[PDB]
């Protein structure tokens, strides 16, 4: 299900561009982007 | 606390100079403006000059330069004014002055009459209301201003009404007024006290029924 | 030259009436204006300096502000011994430090019939050949009024002295006095002698009468 | 005995200059530039129905202290035959016969400012002779005690006894003509000196040694650390009594300045030499100094130090008061006779103050300076706070727009100006009370309806700093900084819902307490005295020589080259002053909507929330119902996280201290300055030139020209004393720990920026004045200012650029 929902093309898509950069406003903030995006992953895993 | 004055009510005949003086104390004198300023009698303030403190300059009007001349005595902070009788009608009242920069103080005045000076000795009439209270005092056909009026000497005060002097024909009158219970008059001696200083003269006058 | 004008003429109020004088220039003096009080017949009190400072000894309940050439002076209470001229004076330079037109303080209350009281001549007087009667109008408002004199019912305006006080600083009445002056021969010659007071507060003049 | 005369008016008045071209209007002008303008000038005032009353005055004195002051003891003077030729056409000539009679019998000579020798015998009358032709008369600017030019009529060439005498002198260093201009001055302005005040043997080379040069570039480089330690030692030494104050005793801001006055007194004496008397008594000229002096005694101490500030001032009008300094402080000898002597001369003080607006709002504070004895200078602006008002707004509005890169700076200023307590400060108060509601309240100066809106001061100085570089965290700013009562009391609105003076409603005590606490903490913690011993400055080359290089007008150093090290050692930072500053930030504990209001109820936020919620996530699609079964337990973990007890202050800490409030001590440090920093001032063939004040002066100093500053932070260690987290409770804590990820952002934010905004190899230019001064205040440097070619007037404008004496044309 990971592989469904997570190792997919898209997701992998723009999680990427997410790691590198986004995130209007907070920028600089790029070292809590991997700590918001495996919260979520674990909260699914959980389920 | 600055007590400048002396003088009060001159006359002076025409043709001959006049002196006029403002004595002040309680200050420095040597560190404000001493200053002359003319009133007619009912009408707005005129000026006439500046002389202190030592530098001796002095700032007159204009119209007033020929007219007056101010001088100072250091010693006894006293301040002049003499223009003589060279007009008729300014007899009327003067003011000496001091800076307003510290504050406008001011001198009780000076009243100038311009004439012979034909002194007349005042008349006293009481005013006996016919028995029965109200009473009055008449002084008439003195000359010159003032004259000092009381009851019993002073002692009577309340209920009284002084009434200012009047010139007419060359001649002064002034009335007053005194108000008791009637219970008191004719049973208390009421008596009008009149004095003249330029004539010297104290009048003693009782009112008696009609 | 400086003229300073004042508006308005009179002012007629009531004790304790917030009021305003109003002084206006003709060019700008920054602050070089003074307000002085006089009351009538004696020298001027300066009251308030440079347009934004008071001075000592005057009652706090005065105060002024001042911009440009629109100057005002402000009486938060009015008070009886408030009563009188009112002068403003600049100060920017000192060929004379002008005063201004004069606006006079005065009094509207409760307008009072004059108290008349009339008295023949002593006999003091008629010793010296003379004959005054006095009338005395005594604590009426307004100032205004008229006295009339009359002889046996005969109008008679000759030999007539008038005699006035200043506005009262306890009530802020007014006192007149009359006297009609004649000689012992033309007194003892009519009988009935009259003062007549008009005054606003009754259309009908107020009489008293006396029979010689 | 005496001569024949008619027209002895004497009296006359000045001119008016031009403008021109594209020159600021403010004519201030000097010599040169008009060259043959000024014929043309003096012939017009020649033209004039004053002039010939002002001629025969001249030659009235001229024959006076020439002719018969040197004789009339036995020489009586007859002038029977004297005419001039003053037409219409500008040209004038003159006849003159005079018969010396010698009463006495004796045999004398006569005086004469010539080689005049001559012997007259008892009871003759000796002839005088002096002719001279309609000519064009020669101008020549003197100078005035204002320093302007002096006009003056010169003859070129006239028969005195007989005898052709050439560019004749009238009356020099004397003349009355009194025509002068209040824009065009005497002397070479700033420039024109440069082409023979340096040179081959002028006067800086003879007075600029090497030895010299080279002490006076070291002390410019020392005395500029000496000054900032002395400035960081006494603002803090005053603040160490400041602090330690126990509320309800109000203490002026000027109480402790004399408690520590030798401080100042040593700071304001280095920076320049001599200036520390005149603070050292200016410091104490109000009611609350122990010893209390008169401002008379004050000002009659050290004249040359007022002169030094007067002439450093840009106004130009001053200079004509400098003119009369010297004439109003001859011989005094103690204040006393300066009271006296300025109550004598008050009558010609009133007219000219009174006469100009800008001083006729001045008008009341000279009156009571002259006539009160005791006059002391704070007490006298306390007296007056309108006019100082009115000035000080003009000349911050003149600052405001001559330097606009600080516009909100000379902003700020201004509105903390127009309220009339801010004077107060020259006051008795209670100086951190005062200062709060300059700074800590909302003001509304303005009457239309209400404009309280307006808020306080320093929140006005943060979103002007802070325009637009942050978007998100301004909603923070309003929420806990732009509407917090520490920071904007919102006045008028604290006695209005209260009615009983609660502890909290009065928010002035608290804001107090903590203004206090930081202040203290910066003063005897962090500025202590041991903290400021561990800075110290240490040479490094002061061997080489420097030689002087010189062709005709040029003045050069061949190879500048100074260096020193300034060793930091530990440049200890101690904990809790962040702490307080935290303090300042409100203790309020609620935070859950605030961080609902910062990362979810946004504007963009929200705009990719509604993107999602209609459409989007591809691949899936029609998974849409449980869209809303995702987006809300992800938010219920970042609001569960969270503790409820906690503030927005812990939530700071933790990403600042990392450890938890509760278990912070003040003893530690947080920020670490160590190492050694260089500064290698160089270069080669560099120029000097004179360096000047504001206004005319005879003194003068000297720069080193375009100077190579380069300073360098190279090996230098600016760390964290706590650079890993130990924070047990964290605000965000669990799986969903973000506090430790804000901490090691913000630690690489830190090594980022001290790798740009610390050490990054500054480089820079400028042009280094010194203005060396010996012991016994006899700096070397100066001119006679007697002369009329010493004259250097600093504002006067450029000729070069173009002026011409005609209205725009």
């Amino acid at each position: 299900l990971d592989k469904l929902l997570f190792k997919g093309e898209s997701y992998k898509a723009m999680k990427d561009k997410y790691i590198k950069e986004g995130f209007p406003g907070y920028g600089w903030a790029k070292g809590v982007v991997p700590g918001a995006f495996e919260s979520i992953e674990n909260t699914f895993k959980s389920a | 606390q600055v007590q400048l004055q002396q003088p009060g009510a001159e006359l002076v005949k025409p043709g001959a100079s006049v002196k006029l003086s403002c004595k002040a104390s309680g200050y420095s004198f040597i560190t404000y403006w001493m200053r002359w300023v003319r009133q007619r009698p009912g009408q707005g303030l005129e000026w006439i000059g500046q002389i202190n403190p030592s530098n001796g300059h002095t700032n007159y009007d204009e119209k007033f330069k020929d007219r007056a001349t101010l001088t100072v005595d250091k010693s006894s902070t006293t301040a002049y004014l003499q223009l003589s009788s060279l007009t008729s009608d300014d007899s009327a009242v003067y003011f000496c002055a001091r800076s307003w920069e510290a504050m406008d103080y001011w001198g009780q005045g000076t009243s100038v009459t311009v004439s012979s000076a034909k002194t007349t000795a005042p008349s006293v009439y009481p005013l006996a209301p016919v028995c029965g209270v109200t009473l009055g005092c008449l002084v008439k056909g003195y000359f010159p201003e003032p004259v000092t009026l009381t009851w019993n000497s002073g002692s009577l005060s309340s209920g009284v009404h002084t009434f200012p002097a009047v010139l007419q024909s060359d001649l002064y009158t002034l009335s007053s007024s005194v108000t008791v219970t009637s219970s008191t008059w004719p049973s208390q001696s009421i008596t009008c006290n009149v004095a003249h200083p330029a004539s010297s003269t104290k009048v003693d006058k009782k009112i008696e029924p009609r | 030259d400086i003229v300073l004008t004042q508006s308005p003429a009179t002012l007629s109020v009531t004790p304790g009436d917030s009021v305003s004088l109003s002084c206006r220039a003709s060019q700008g003096i920054s602050n070089n204006l003074h307000w002085y009080q006089q009351k009538s017949h004696e020298s001027p009190r300066l009251l308030i300096k440079y347009a934004s400072q008071s001075f000592s000894g005057i009652p706090s309940r005065f105060s002024g502000s001042g911009s440009g050439t629109v100057f005002t002076l402000t009486i938060n209470s009015v008070e009886t011994e408030d009563f009188g001229v009112y002068f403003c004076q600049q100060s920017y330079s000192w060929p004379i430090f002008t005063f201004g037109s004069g606006t006079n303080l005065q009094i509207k209350r409760a307008d009072a019939a004059p108290t008349v009281s009339i008295f023949p001549p002593s006999s003091e007087q008629l010793t010296s050949g003379g004959a005054s009667v006095v009338c005395f109008l005594n604590n009426f408002y307004p100032k205004d009024i008229n006295v009339k004199w009359k002889i046996d019912g005969s109008e008679r305006q000759n030999g007539v002295l008038n005699s006035w006080t200043d506005q009262d600083s306890k009530d802020s009445t007014y006192s007149m006095s009359s006297t009609l002056t004649l000689t012992k021969d033309e007194y003892e010659r009519h009988n009935s002698y009259t003062c007549e007071a008009t005054h606003k507060t009754s259309t009908s003049p107020i009489v008293k009468s006396f029979n010689r």
